[PDB]
RNA sequence: UAUCUGGUUGAUCCUGCCAGUAGUCAUAUGCUUGUCUCAAAGAUUAAGCCAUGCAUGUCUAAGUAUAAGCAAUUUAUACAGUGAAACUGCGAAUGGCUCAUUAAAUCAGUUAUCGUUUAUUUGAUAGUUUACAUGGUAUAACUGUGGUAAUUCUAGAGCUAAUACAUGCUUAAAAUCUCGACCCUUUGGAAGAGAUGUAUUUAUUAGAUAAAAAAUCAAUGUCUUCGGACUCUUUGAUGAUUCAUAAUAACUUUUCGAAUCGCAUGGCCUUGUGCUGGCGAUGGUUCAUUCAAAUUUCUGCCCUAUCAACUUUCGAUGGUAGGAUAGUGGCCUACCAUGGUUUCAACGGGUAACGGGGAAUAAGGGUUCGAUUCCGGAGAGGGAGCCUGAGAAACGGCUACCACAUCCAAGGAAGGCAGCAGGCGCGCAAAUUACCCAAUCCUAAUUCAGGGAGGUAGUGACAAUAAAUAACGAUACAGUUGUAAUUGGAAUGAGUACAAUGUAAAUACCUUAACGAGGAACAAUUGGAGGGCAAGUCUGGUGCCAGCAGCCGCGGUCUCCAAUAGCGUAUAUUGUUGCAGUUAAAAAGCUCGUAGUUGAACUUUGGGCCCGGUUAACGGGGCCUUUCCUUCUGGCUAACCUUGAGCUCUUGGCGAACCAGGACUUUUACUUUGAAAAAAUUAGAGUGUUCAAAGCAGGCGUAUUGCUCGAAUAUAUUAGCAUGGAAUAAUAGAAUAGGACGU
RNA sequence: GUCGACGUACUUCAUAGGAUCA
């Protein structure tokens, strides 16, 4: 038979999903940057201790490793080029005091708040999720979509969009059709 | 099994062809020839997936039944043809020719040659022995019966063969000081000098050999393959020429060039 | 039926092992050929490969070579005297290998009759005498001559090779056969 | 697994036969035609013998439990 | 266990205790189930039974066509285009499925074949064997006559081919070795007649050597200056061989050494259908290589000692000889001895035991799972046995027996789904008896044919990724908050659908004209908690109350909490590091004692110098200090003396050190480093798959032609191999000296 | 036979103590 397709779960229930302050922090979470769900809260998590088990155990070994120096460079450069990790603060160390917060800063639908294109961050997802959000010449409909700091300047209404200046959509150009009539 | 096997499954085919693995269920299986089965690269996987030329085993079998793929100045038209190390591949309508060497990775490289390099080879003397009649032959890696050898060619030493008439030009003996290449192991695609062989009646020989860069390696020596004096290789090297360089060189290195 | 395995042997310890497969024909055995004097029966056998065997039923010529004088001359075989692998075979007169046989001695015979010029034109007369130095032969071979039978010793495997050659036993060889006769 | 009790015995006589076997010749220590032929009561005796003698149902539980209390 | 909740009384605190609350994985099951990507399909320890269908055939210019086959044709009166049928060759031993048996067996790593077979591929390799080319010692297909109820049943007669079958020639010279008529008695010579390639069988011979010189006996050869002289004289490989190879004498129901085919018509001439000649296919001996096969060395397997002795009569251990094998071998036979394993656990028993790469958990040690995408082994209902072929103990090959079971005219015939679909095993249940060879590769005479291998789609939420079910306002009502079957115009995909893309053809995805939203009825779910109501019902009593509960009353036909396209229910889920043994598990009544485990100290320490490394500390080497392994041979040659020409060249000696090899030699444990440990998997680098799961892709210019980076790196226990150490733990040596050394 | 022993599986009884207050 063909050869396997290796597959993996993104996400794990926390330790203990009936913490009290847990769920207020969920919630805080939630609220602010409109999730749908605690799965994405426990996704973002899994990534965030992934990177920071990566991190601690790059850190256990000596300094000069030629490992330590590759990986955590490695890493380094992927947090800065994904925006998480500031400019003049790569070293590992800073690479560990990364908090879930700043993951669900880059996500496209704050972005798209933040930038002025919506009015709330409801009203972000809805725009993407209608396929009216274009990174660059390039429509994407993922609110989780992760921008990049060369990609968080080239958010723009899509060209088919018509706010992006296409034809009305079907709503407007129906209701001119029977003002017409 | 109840006979010989015919069936090559694609995670078990050899790692430096570089199968896709959700392509297929199944690989080329090299038919018997001069090259060992993990060893040897065949004609498909070399016209298809190294120089794009076909996209697919059928144009492979067009090009073949053309008669326009030479090896080793002679005509194949199997498309599982076990074409291997130092076997020149020539595709006259191109006007290329090819001489198939390990890179320092450890997998065939896309080398192109010139058509006077293209008219020779080398070869590994693996057996010297005398034949009917009282005639001394060689058998190289390649599986190639020269007779009426040079006496003074010995086991181990390299035979530079011209492909037209399959005789030996030339000789090198395996001697300290000799640039050599590396064909097996976890060292495959290196290039050194010979430092020193250590014997051991009844074991596995084994050779240092040290590199331009001065760093040293042991090797079985079955896995050495002597191709000149130092800084005068018989054959055109590839690029690197068979130096190992460091993951985190050649990250420097990648950012440079780019 | 007859089969060269070593699994339905006991180990070296003892126990009994227990059957790993069925019998293979890689490993098969075949009924003994018990060569016998009499009228040329031989019948191919197809073995592993393509290769052929001869197997000798009846045979009742041999090629013999005397080794001290270095010939060998065809001869009929008289008849099996003594075996050392078992007497049975003597005693029904089967042809195996390093069975002791009596031969005819007239070819060799007639051989140093025209080679020596002694018994047990010019050209033959110098030849004689060139050769006249190496005439004298053993005793106990001369008196078998003159009995016209020799002792030889069957140094192929009729059961394998279809042939029946051997050599004439001499020295230490026929003294101690005889002894044992 | 080697005595084990199978779904039907009775459709593989023949494998028992050899279980048999092995048993005689491993508990031992405690105890002390050519079909390829181009033409093909003592016979009918060894089949009766043989499938009897590897087929015979253990003595039930009830079964022991009646012969001690008839004794 | 942990946190949290609750109970421990007349109350409130502080302890302690108790009950409930954790987990993924696994099995079964319930409810729901819109979109994108991706992917799996075992299980009654029943390897239990199967209707029907399919799953292995194959032809190029190049083996055989007078098919009374088709079609062209006078580009053929031997054929020639295409070609059914059949012979011939090749394949069917690969692939696919399952885990029944199997406990030093398989398997993993690591060895060996100087112990053997090997179709095929690749490269070599055969002047030594009527020929303008031999037979039926012959037949198929085909014509024709027939039997049986029936089957991939076939009987008689008539024909005809080969790369089938069986035969059989044609080709240089020379050398050497035999047998030798004859002249002649010599130092003899010698016309002639024979034999030599390969294959098999046997016997014998060569396959040299650590280094130098002579005297004779016999045979007997070149030479000269007739005296004596006689040189350069031939031998490969391995650590090792009776190895490779060669030679001598014979032997063989004995082989092979082209009686084959396509395309094309060049060159010499004494002009003959004369001689010579190209490019290919297919065959063929032997050697080597390759795909392989067989056996094989060392180490490693769960539970069981209430299994302690086992194996040996009928082979168990070993020797000898033979038979057999492809070959080694008690594999088997005949005669011999009495051996082999074991408390360091043999032998016997259990195993819901195929082994491994791997999977889960764990902080680490460990514990469990691994039928299941790859490797290896075994099987095709159960035993037994074979033809063919290079390769089979084959089962989609055959034969018997055991058990099942189909047709039947009762005489007989045909069977093996643990291949793909699809059924039965219950009376309770679960993928389609679908499409295709378009990709992958495999088979064949072979580009083309074939392939349920494989791919494509369909089908229970297997396991995984992303992600809709609304967003922005105005008005109204109610105690700056909440509620709308209030209200405004903007957006959009679920779905429908021109078209195009996609695909072998389709479906789907991505695209997209045109439709597609206010209860946006285009009507999201699974669990838990808590109320309130009556001319209502039941039960009990220190009146009007309390408990249970309340779809039912006189007529009449509600709130909150958790997860979320997913949610619930049931079962299941020992201490080496590191436990305890006075008083609450467990120290035996005492002693001796075998195995096992463990076992006092001591042997070269210290000191003085030199070199080059790191960041004054740290490590790495050399010397000296009573301390160097020994010996021989060979290779190169330093330094050291010297002459001569200007620290460098050069003459002639001496040649240490170093390297190579032969001899010489206490053995391990431990530890360092280097190879090895398949791929897949795990960690992990790069990469805007629209993000992600993933995959190994991709990237940059572009009017024109194009250029270019990758597909890294790490891990793996024990065993085996190579290597540096000399601390710790062992082991051997000189004692009746049978001890060491020697110019 | 509502039999004995053992094995197996379950149920059950032993939890309050100190301080303050009335
Ligand atoms: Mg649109
Ligand atoms: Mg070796
Ligand atoms: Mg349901
Ligand atoms: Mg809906
Ligand atoms: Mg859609
Ligand atoms: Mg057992
Ligand atoms: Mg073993
Ligand atoms: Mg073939
Ligand atoms: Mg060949
Ligand atoms: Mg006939
Ligand atoms: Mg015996
Ligand atoms: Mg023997
Ligand atoms: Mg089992
Ligand atoms: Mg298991
Ligand atoms: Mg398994
Ligand atoms: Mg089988
Ligand atoms: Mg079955
Ligand atoms: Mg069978
Ligand atoms: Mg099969
Ligand atoms: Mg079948
Ligand atoms: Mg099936
Ligand atoms: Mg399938
Ligand atoms: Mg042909
Ligand atoms: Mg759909
Ligand atoms: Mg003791
Ligand atoms: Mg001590
Ligand atoms: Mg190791």
């Amino acid at each position: 038979p063909r050869a396997p397709r290796t597959y993996s779960k993104t996400y794990s229930t926390p330790k203990r999903p009936y913490e009290s302050s847990r769920l207020d922090a969920e919630l805080k979470l939630a609220g602010e940057f409109g999730l749908k769900n605690k799965k994405e809260i426990y996704r973002i998590s899994f990534q965030l201790s992934k990177i920071r088990r990566a991190a601690r155990d790059l850190l256990t070994r000596d300094e000069k490793d030629p490992k330590r120096l590759f990986e955590g460079n490695a890493l380094i450069r992927r947090l800065v080029r994904v925006g998480v990790l500031s400019e003049d603060k790569k070293k590992l160390d800073y690479v560990l005091a990364l908090k879930v917060e700043d993951f669900l800063e880059r996500r496209l639908q704050t972005q798209v708040y933040k930038l002025g294109l919506a009015k709330s961050v409801h009203h972000a997802r809805v725009l993407i999720t209608q396929r009216h959000i274009a990174v660059g010449k390039q429509i994407v409909n993922i609110p989780s979509f992760m921008v990049r700091l060369d990609s968080e300047k080239h958010i723009d209404f899509a060209p088919t969009s018509p706010f992006g200046g296409a034809r009305p959509g079907r709503v407007a150009r129906r209701n001119a059709a029977r003002k017409a009539e | 099994a109840r006979g010989p096997k015919k069936h090559l499954k694609r995670l078990a085919a050899p790692h430096h062809w570089l199968l896709d693995k959700l392509s297929g269920c199944y690989a080329p299986r090299p038919s018997a020839g001069p090259h060992k089965l993990r060893e040897s690269l065949p004609l498909i996987v070399f016209l298809r997936n190294r120089l794009k030329y076909a996209l697919n085993g059928r144009e492979v079998k067009a090009i073949l039944m053309q008669r326009h793929v030479k090896v080793d100045g002679k005509v194949r038209t199997d498309t599982t043809y076990p074409a291997g190390f130092m076997d020149v591949i020539t595709l006259d309508a191109t006007n290329e020719n090819f001489r198939l060497v390990y890179d320092v990775k450890g997998r065939f490289a896309v080398h192109r040659i010139t058509d006077e390099e293209a008219s020779y080879k080398l070869g590994k003397v693996k057996k010297v022995q005398l034949g009917k009649k009282g005639v001394p032959y060689v058998v190289t890696h390649d599986g190639r019966t020269i007779r009426y050898p040079d006496p003074n060619i010995k086991v181990n030493d390299t035979v530079k063969i011209d492909l037209a008439s399959g005789k030996i030009t030339d000789f090198i003996k395996f001697d300290a000081g000799k640039l050599v290449y590396v064909t097996g192991g976890r060292n495959l695609g290196r290039i050194g000098t010979i430092v020193h062989k250590e014997r051991h009646d009844g074991g596995f020989d084994l050779v240092h050999i040290k590199d331009s860069l001065d760093n040293t390696f042991v090797t079985r020596l079955n896995n050495v393959f002597v191709i000149g004096e130092q800084g005068k290789p018989y054959i055109s090297l590839p690029k690197g020429k068979g130096i190992k360089l460091s993951i985190a060189e050649e990250r420097d290195r990648r950012r440079a060039q780019q | 039926g007859i089969s060269r395995d070593s699994r339905h042997k006991r180990s070296a310890t003892g126990a009994k092992r227990a059957q790993f497969r069925k019998k293979r024909k890689f490993e098969l055995g075949r009924q003994p050929a018990n060569t016998k004097i009499g009228a040329k029966r031989i019948h191919s056998v197809r073995t592993r490969g393509g290769n052929k065997k001869y197997r000798a039923l009846r045979i009742e010529t041999g090629n013999f070579s005397w080794a001290s004088e270095g010939i060998s001359k065809k001869t009929r075989i008289a008849g099996v005297v003594y075996h050392p692998s078992n007497n049975e075979l003597v005693r029904t007169n089967t042809l195996t290998k390093a069975a002791i046989v009596q031969i005819d001695a007239t070819p060799f015979r007639q051989w140093f009759e025209a080679h020596y010029g002694q018994t047990l034109s010019k050209n033959a007369e110098r030849k004689w005498a060139a050769r006249a130095a190496s005439a004298k032969i053993e005793s106990s071979v001369e008196s078998q001559f003159s009995a016209g039978r020799l002792y030889a010793c069957i140094s192929s495997r009729p059961g394998q090779s279809g042939r029946c050659d051997g050599y004439i036993l001499e020295g230490e060889e026929l003294a101690f056969y005889l002894r044992r006769l | 697994g080697t005595y084990r009790k199978r779904f039907n015995e009775k459709a593989r006589s023949g494998h028992m036969a050899k279980l048999k076997e092995l048993k005689r010749i491993r508990n031992k220590q405690f105890t002390r035609p050519n079909a390829n032929a181009e033409i093909l009561e003592e016979e009918k005796k060894m089949k009766k013998r043989k499938l009897q003698e590897l087929f015979t149902p253990k003595e039930s539980k009830v079964s022991r439990l009646k012969k001690k209390r008839l004794d």
